[PDB]
Formats: structure tokens, C-alpha cells, sequence
């Protein structure tokens, strides 16, 4: 059947994107400047060991498990004259959460088996930088449920609801437990655990309740 | 404009 291709890219200047365009063109591949369920390819800038920095893109193409690949691919391809395996070209980490962690490949290979399944989050709050719907559809890429407000959450024994905020983005993200049994933590729990593709333990990113 | 970055 077809070859299913729509790409973009993320971090790349005006010359590097142009340079993308080319191979676009050459190779008849659709590029697009959003992110949408039909995009198979992130073409992320990189330095020589193929690590990135962490923008929404890259969150949310680990969170569909797409290819997820260096600006070499694009150059190398260019020089090659011929659209090369992205095996060789997976981004391999960030300058945040590791130069090595291998969280594009372990998405790609794991959407049978999500990070968040099982989990009901609620993106609470003011964030900056990256709308509350583009939270929400990372998490749900992950396999949570999403709910929008605290009191809809519902129910018993293993549930298991999860509060996340952006405290630096607000005094009432303290008060949060005093009305709900969940565990509230801060948007790096959900960032860490995408960029990672490991859903990670909920206790340093625990936001402190007024008992 | 420029994508932001999340450090």
C-alpha cells in the first residue's frame, strides 16, 4: 500500500528549514509547520550525538511515538541523494533529562504498552508557554484519561487520579489537597516522564498541601 | 515565531 509520510520540524533556522524544503520537494514529502495526528516526523535540531533540546514538538511526537529524528537525516539524505533509514538518525536524548535515554525509540516500540494507562490527570491551572489542550492531548497520546475539573474525577480503591499544575505560572495550587485525595505534582512529572518514555515516580515532583 | 524550549 502507500508510503504514509507528513513532517515537521523543530529548532531549525530559516537556511536549515530551506534545506528541508529541498528534501521535501525532491522526495515528495508533505511539510507542515503544526503538529497534528497525521504528522509521522519530527525533524529536531541536534548536535553531533544526535541530542536535542525539549520543545512541545518533541514532547508530543515521542507521545504519538513517531520518528522522531536529526536534521542529519535531512543533510545526510541531501548529500546521499536518496531518503536514508531513520533508524540511523533517531534523536537519542535532551539536554535535560539525558544525552542517551533512548525515549523516541522506547515510544516508537511501546504503543502497547503507555505510560500513562490507567491514570486520570487534570492539567489544573494557569501554563505558559504550551496551551492547557496541548497538555491534555500529550497525556491522552500517553494513554491517560483527561479530566477538567477536580471534581469529575470519580472513583474507588485503584483509581488513580493525578493533579498536575505549573506552580511558577500563578498560593491556591496549595490548597488543592485539602479538597481532593490526589496527589498533585508539577508539569515536569508529566515532561520528564514523555521526554524519558518512562512514567516516573510521583515523589520529588510532589507540590507541598496545606495540611 | 520561535518554538519555545522547555529546560
Amino acid at each position: 500500500v502507500n508510503k504514509r509520510m507528513s513532517m515537521v520540524v523543530s529548532g531549525l533556522t530559516p537556511e536549515e528549514f530551506m534545506l528541508v524544503y529541498k528534501f521535501a520537494r525532491k522526495h515528495h514529502i508533505t511539510l507542515t509547520n503544526l503538529i497534528t495526528e497525521e504528522t509521522t516526523h519530527v525533524v529536531m535540531k541536534t548536535d553531533a550525538e544526535f541530542v536535542c533540546e525539549r520543545t512541545l514538538k518533541y514532547f508530543l511526537g515521542i507521545a504519538g511515538g513517531k520518528w522522531v529524528v536529526s536534521y542529519f537525516w535531512v543533510t545526510q539524505s541531501i548529500k546521499e541523494r536518496k531518503m536514508l533509514n531513520e533508524h540511523d538518525f533517531e534523536v537519542r536524548g535532551d539536554v535535560v533529562n539525558g544525552r542517551n535515554h533512548q525515549g523516541p525509540k522506547r515510544a516508537r516500540e511501546s504503543q502497547d504498552r503507555k505510560i500513562f494507562r490507567g491514570l486520570e490527570i487534570c492539567c489544573y491551572g494557569p501554563f505558559t508557554n504550551m496551551p492547557t489542550d496541548q497538555l491534555e492531548w500529550m497525556v491522552q497520546l500517553c494513554g491517560a484519561s483527561v479530566v477538567k475539573e477536580l471534581s469529575s474525577f470519580t472513583l474507588g480503591t485503584g483509581v488513580h487520579p493525578i493533579v498536575v499544575v505549573q506552580p511558577d505560572a500563578w498560593n491556591g495550587f496549595h490548597a488543592i489537597g485539602q479538597m481532593c485525595e490526589a496527589p498533585v505534582v508539577t508539569r515536569e512529572w508529566v515532561l520528564d516522564s514523555v521526554a524519558l518514555y518512562q512514567c516516573q515516580e510521583l515523589d520529588t515532583y510532589l507540590i507541598p498541601q496545606i495540611p | 515565531a520561535c518554538s519555545p524550549q522547555f529546560g
